């Protein structure tokens, strides 16, 4: 009803009203992709932010200092990457054939995401958190900036 | 991108009660801290020229009463006087800037000072105005008193 | 203009000018404020909102009046400096924005996503061409919070996908229209909910609302 | 100072005088500044205390007349200017327009300075604007405060 019919020119303010970051006390996919995209939300945002004080600061001639922050791109790459993404791993588990269970899939997160720095889980190959107690197996942690 | 952050203070959704370890979750959640972070850079603060002259006129002895342009100039000589290290603000074309945030707490004190003694100055010259109304009725009524 | 942010203070207004920052002080900091009964808090340009679950007169079209073309830092904190702001940026410098709008579920996110919509429909000036819109929105919102939202653990009801609304002008500041999109629609909840959750409200609304005859005529 | 002429000093007597209700030639200290305040210097009362102590090492506040016309010819080209005066109220504008709201200025001037009374600022209230409500000019109000 309210959209132009009309191809012309035009001019546009939204609004995007999405839920905060999420800790539940049992956690799942949904949540994953909820904190996934809480994760891209505050990369893109940071990243734009940083580059709208560069760009006042370049105005005045005022030298830039780098300031230590987290990085989000180190973990949306973790969820995003096509080929060794958590999503790409649940997509190909999803996909490659044979006996398909949570724990051949978390099996290959502890394969293809163990010299991650972000990634964490109890039977990782590469695991300081072996011996952290408050892990338990069938679950695995994902050190989200929250 | 502009932001509008939402924090939930209370589960009974109450008006007045207030919770502080579910909202201490939802700052850990939204990343408030780590907001604070880029806007909070190696200079903490910035103003320009005009309402910073504005703001601070009363606390240079040059700028007062009036007024003095140019912005730039009438700024520089107020962070002259008030002799502030070069190390704590810093010049630019069009905007002021200012490092930490003490010497913002600072010049507010200060020129929160200077609004009293502005009441004093107003508050002296309407009372000798009154009297000088009541001695100026009192003054054409008799030759001498 | 000489008015600031720094008068009519209580607490600090700025997360930015608070120092020592941890966790700690920004909560005496929020205490401070919502017991005192002002909910707006900055990050640099970022608007941080406490609901306070009632009615306060910092929605009123008097007090429209007092922020419209004020500049962001020159008044006290309030969510209609940042769409005055964003508001100044599209009509004077050509720039198209966006408000993102994060939180928990019953932090006050929607409500304010209305209330921009309407600050924005007042100060345009556009008439019933942009109420239209705007009621087409607000009257649309619990359209979608009853097909698009369910229960979950923590709340009675969340925001389980992501809505979005386009703002559409002229160049001359016409409304041109908007276009609400949806995005990230959790569909495994409505073939497995988990313990001590709900599907989506549609179903228990449909089943519980409707009549005999309509419950014997969809079988 | 070098100091004052007879002229002067028997214009000073003359309001000196109308402040003499007992006919004395000496006033007590909450209505010395009365005097000076009708004759248009204008001391603060904080500085009024400054020249009563300066004087007295008793603490009584028993004042001479000669101390009297050393206070008075300290401060007789110490009035200040108008257009500070008008700057001063220039500070306190509601919006940079040139008036001020009546409830924010009758909580500042009964707060800051040297305290108006209850009926001193609703007095100011309505010499600054008659017309109302709420909100008071004061360009006219400063001209007409600052003639002698
Ligand atoms: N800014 C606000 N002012 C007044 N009430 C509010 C505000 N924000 C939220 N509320 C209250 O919260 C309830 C709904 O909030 P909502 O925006 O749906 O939260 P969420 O978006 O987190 O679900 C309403 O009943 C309303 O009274
Ligand atoms: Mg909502």
């Amino acid at each position: 009803s309210i959209k132009a019919q009309t191809k012309v020119r035009k001019k546009v303010m939204g609004v995007l009203d999405i839920y905060g970051f999420e800790i539940f006390e049992d956690n799942s996919f949904e949540q994953f992709i909820i904190n996934y995209c809480n994760e891209k939300l505050q990369q893109i945002f940071i990243e734009l932010t940083l580059k709208e004080e560069q760009e006042e600061y370049i105005r005045e001639d005022i030298e830039w200092t780098h300031i230590d922050y987290f990085n989000n791109a180190i973990i949306c790459d973790l969820i995003e990457n096509n080929t060794n993404g958590i999503l790409a791993m649940l997509d190909e588990e999803c996909l490659r054939p044979g006996t398909v269970t949570d724990e051949t899939f978390l099996e290959k997160l502890n394969q293809v995401c163990a010299t991650h720095q972000h990634f964490e889980s109890r039977m990782s190959k590469c695991s300081r958190f072996l011996n952290d107690t408050t892990l338990p197996h069938s679950c695995f942690r994902i050190q989200h900036y929250a | 991108p502009n932001y509008i952050r939402c924090i939930k203070p209370n589960d009974k959704k109450a008006a007045h009660i207030f919770s502080e370890s579910l909202v201490c979750h939802q700052i850990r959640y939204l990343g408030l801290l780590e907001n604070v972070r880029v806007r909070r850079a190696g200079y903490a603060f910035r103003q320009a020229y005009e309402p910073c002259l504005e703001r601070y006129k009363m606390l240079c002895k040059q700028t007062w009463p009036h007024w003095k342009g140019p912005a730039r100039s009438g700024v520089e000589v107020l962070f002259n006087e008030l002799e502030i290290p070069v190390e704590e603000y810093s010049f630019g074309r069009s905007k002021i800037f200012i490092r930490n945030p003490r010497t913002l707490f600072q010049l507010e004190d200060l020129r929160k000072q200077r609004l009293e003694d502005l009441a004093t100055l107003i508050q002296k010259i309407y009372r000798g105005w009154k009297c000088r109304t009541h001695f100026l009725l009192m003054k054409g009524l008799n030759d001498i008193f | 203009v000489k008015s600031s942010l720094l008068d009519n203070m209580i607490g600090v207004g700025d997360t930015v000018l608070l120092e020592p920052l941890n966790e700690e002080t920004f909560i005496d900091n929020l205490k401070k404020r919502f017991d005192h009964n002002e909910i707006y808090t900055y990050i640099g340009s970022v608007v941080i909102s406490v609901n306070p679950y009632r009615s306060l007169p910092i929605y009123s079209p008097e007090k429209v009046e007092d922020y419209r073309n004020r500049n962001f830092y020159e008044l006290s904190p309030h969510i209609f400096a940042l769409s005055d702001e964003a508001y100044r940026s599209l009509r004077d410098q050509d720039k198209d924005q966006c408000i993102l709008i994060t939180g928990e579920s019953g932090a006050g996110k929607t409500e304010a996503s209305k209330l921009v919509m309407s600050y924005v429909a007042a100060v345009c000036g556009k008439g019933a061409e942009v109420n239209q819109v705007k009621e087409q929105l607000l009257q649309s919102t619990p359209v979608l919070e009853a097909f698009g939202n369910a229960k979950t653990v923590r709340n009675d009801n969340s925001s389980r996908f992501g809505k979005y609304m386009d703002i559409e002008f002229d160049f001359k500041g016409d409304p041109l229209g908007g276009v609400i999109s949806n995005y990230l629609l959790e569909k495994s909840r409505v073939v497995k909910q988990p313990r001590g959750e709900r599907n989506f409200h549609v179903f228990y609304q449909l089943l519980s609302g409707a009549s005999e005859e309509l419950l014997h005529k969809l079988k | 100072a070098d100091q004052l002429t007879e002229e002067q000093i028997a214009e000073f007597k003359e309001a000196f005088s109308l402040f003499d209700k007992d006919g004395d030639g000496t006033i007590t200290t909450k209505e010395l500044g009365t005097v000076m305040r009708s004759l248009g210097q204008n001391p603060t009362e904080a500085e009024l205390q400054d020249m009563i102590n300066e004087v007295d090492a008793d603490g009584n506040g028993t004042i001479d007349f000669p101390e009297f016309l050393t206070m008075m010819a300290r401060k007789m080209k110490d009035t200040d200017s108008e257009e500070e005066i008008r700057e001063a109220f220039r500070v306190f504008d509601k919006d940079g327009n040139g008036y001020i709201s009546a409830a924010e200025l009758r909580h500042v001037m009964t707060n800051l300075g040297e305290k108006l009374t209850d009926e001193e600022v609703d007095e100011m209230i309505r010499e600054a604007d008659i017309d109302g409500d709420g909100q008071v000019n004061y360009e006219e109000f400063v001209q007409m405060m600052t003639a002698k």
